[PDB]
């Protein structure tokens, strides 16, 4: 973001990046890391489910920014962050608008 | 006591739930609790009130719908009472 | 919702009806113990299906009684109450705790409990009416009601139902 | 044999009961598909059974308008059968009250379509017995549809169909 175009670059000793290389774009998946997934999608999905009991116009709110098609960068100021920080390079992203079929809350925890 | 605790908290969130549906029934007489769907079958001609099979009683409806904010709010205290118990549970877990 | 399947059926004949002509005669007593009935496997029996070249061909005399068996195979159409979508029915009776939708041929009951709470329920109506914005009992009362479950027991059917939906109980 | 509880909802994500499933095999051998209807082609096949068995009675001794239609075939149920059908009043009324068409040529129209889109039966059974225009405020109305088909298909399909049916 501010880095200027026609600056000068080098690079030193790295006759091993490739590596570096290979696990940018590399996961793996073990079962606790399922168990905690399936944990925290029960509690995001209880703690939607009093958001929606509590107050809704929140929830409204997002799910008409989604409708309208906001992003991240649309939403979120600097001193936020994301917190799924995005994994794919930029060159590949997607920034069109959510599908309704996740668009809401509860969709897109049963998703 | 993992398997204690997690019997307590299904056991008492099934209470809560089964507290959440209707109430019920009973015949006094016999002392035997009547379910909804059971009053249902055993309607009067009338289509107004419901009529025991043994005693032909009138049934009388089951007391818990006040009892489920009861039930709630002494599931929400014992939560915050164990609740130290599930963070010392927490950090075993994060133990070894 | 309504089906059509080939079903099977088995019939008891009395030995003084083995006169010549018996073969529309067990075509006439299928159709009074076919239509208009009840079950559970297949709920509320409609009506048949393909009236000729029906499949009884041979019976076998029992042994201890002059009763002859029979087994007959038929197409009809039956009703299958489903759980859990919605269909606009009609009510005709009411309780306090609830009203009695009449979907058709059951009589499917909604409680006090199932009515969403902010509903307005006024219990001085005739019948008790449990309207918000138009959903009010007629003798039309066209009411979306979903089937939570259509419970099965013997051959006396029962259902339950919710309006706690958006667009159900409102058309 | 093991007590196989099987617990099963009935829903249109392809959920459907085992009782009635799709493939079953016919007394001959031969394949049984799955038969769901629509509320308007019930509305008209129980007429086409009524004017069949009538005329085989007619046989027998020799050897669209609902309101003349509904009297008229009670009044040939109470000849031969009996008044026991009550509920089957409240049946055929159900038909003639919330069938999409009251003529026969919109719904073979619209089965001569479906014929030839090959779409899931018990899913455009439901979609046919339902009565309404909007796909969107369908699919708010079953999220199993609102999950299963995209909004525009639905449209697509609904507004040529909407076109042909007699509106109420």
């Amino acid at each position: 973001n501010e880095v200027s175009k026609d600056s000068i670059v080098i690079f030193d000793e790295a006759h091993n990046i490739d590596n570096v290389c290979i696990e940018s774009l590399s996961l793996d998946l073990t079962t606790d890391a399922l168990r905690r997934a399936t944990r925290g999608a029960n509690a995001l999905d209880e703690r939607i489910s009093e958001v929606r009991k509590v107050d809704s116009q929140k929830l409204q709110d997002e799910y008409e920014k989604l409708v309208q098609g906001l992003h991240s960068a649309d939403i979120l100021t600097d001193q936020e962050e994301p917190f799924v920080e995005t994994p794919v390079l930029p060159q590949d992203l997607l920034t069109e608008a959510i599908p309704g079929n996740i668009r809401r809350a509860e969709h897109f925890v049963s998703f | 006591i993992k398997w204690k605790v997690h019997q307590v908290v299904q056991r008492l969130k099934d209470d809560l739930d089964k507290n959440s549906e209707p109430n019920g029934y009973m015949c006094p007489i016999c002392l035997t609790k009547y379910t909804q769907l059971e009053a249902v079958q055993l309607l009067n001609f009338d289509r107004t009130e419901f009529l025991c099979s043994l005693c032909d009683e009138p049934l009388v409806e089951d007391d818990s719908g006040k009892k489920n904010k009861e039930k709630q709010d002494k599931l929400n205290r014992l939560m915050d009472q164990i609740q130290p118990i599930i963070d010392s549970l927490k950090k075993i877990d994060d133990s070894r | 919702m309504f089906f059509i399947k080939d079903l099977s059926l088995n019939i008891t004949l009395h030995p003084s009806f083995f006169g010549p002509r018996m073969k529309q005669y067990l075509k006439t007593k299928l159709l009074e113990e076919v239509e208009g009935s009840c079950t559970g496997k297949f709920g509320y029996i409609l009506c048949v299906l393909d009236y000729d070249n029906i499949d009884i061909q041979r019976g076998r005399i029992l042994p201890t009684d002059g009763s002859a068996e029979f087994n007959v195979k038929y197409r009809a159409v039956v009703f299958k109450p489903f759980k859990g979508e919605v269909v606009d029915g009609t009510v005709v009776s009411c309780s306090q705790h609830g009203f009695e939708v009449q979907v058709g041929p059951m009589k499917v009951f909604v409680t006090k409990h199932l009515m969403p709470q902010d509903l307005t329920f006024n219990a001085g109506s005739n019948p008790p009416s449990y309207q918000s914005s138009e959903d009010v009992i007629t003798i039309k009362s066209r009411i979306r009601v979903k089937i939570e479950g259509c419970i099965s027991q013997v051959s006396s059917i029962h259902a339950i139902g919710s309006i706690k939906e958006d667009y159900l109980g409102a058309i | 044999r093991l007590k196989k509880v099987e617990e099963e909802e009935n829903a249109a994500t392809l959920q459907l009961g085992q009782e009635f499933q799709l493939k079953q095999i016919n007394h001959q051998g031969e394949e049984e598909e799955l038969i769901a209807l629509n509320l308007s082609e019930a509305r008209l096949v129980i007429k086409e059974a009524l004017v069949e068995r009538r005329r085989a009675f007619k046989r027998s001794q020799k050897k669209e308008t609902r309101e003349k239609e509904l009297e008229s075939i009670d009044v040939l149920l109470e000849q031969t059968t009996g008044g026991n059908n009550k509920d089957l009043k409240n049946t055929m009324q159900y038909l003639t009250n919330f069938s999409r068409f009251r003529d026969q040529e919109t719904v073979g129209a619209v089965i001569q379509l479906l014929k030839s889109t090959g779409l899931h039966p018990f899913e455009v059974a439901q979609l046919g017995s339902l009565a309404c225009d909007t796909a969107d405020e369908a699919k708010t109305l079953i999220p199993s549809l609102n999950n299963k088909i995209s909004d525009d298909e639905l449209e697509r399909i609904l507004k040529e169909l909407s076109n042909l049916e007699t509106l109420y």
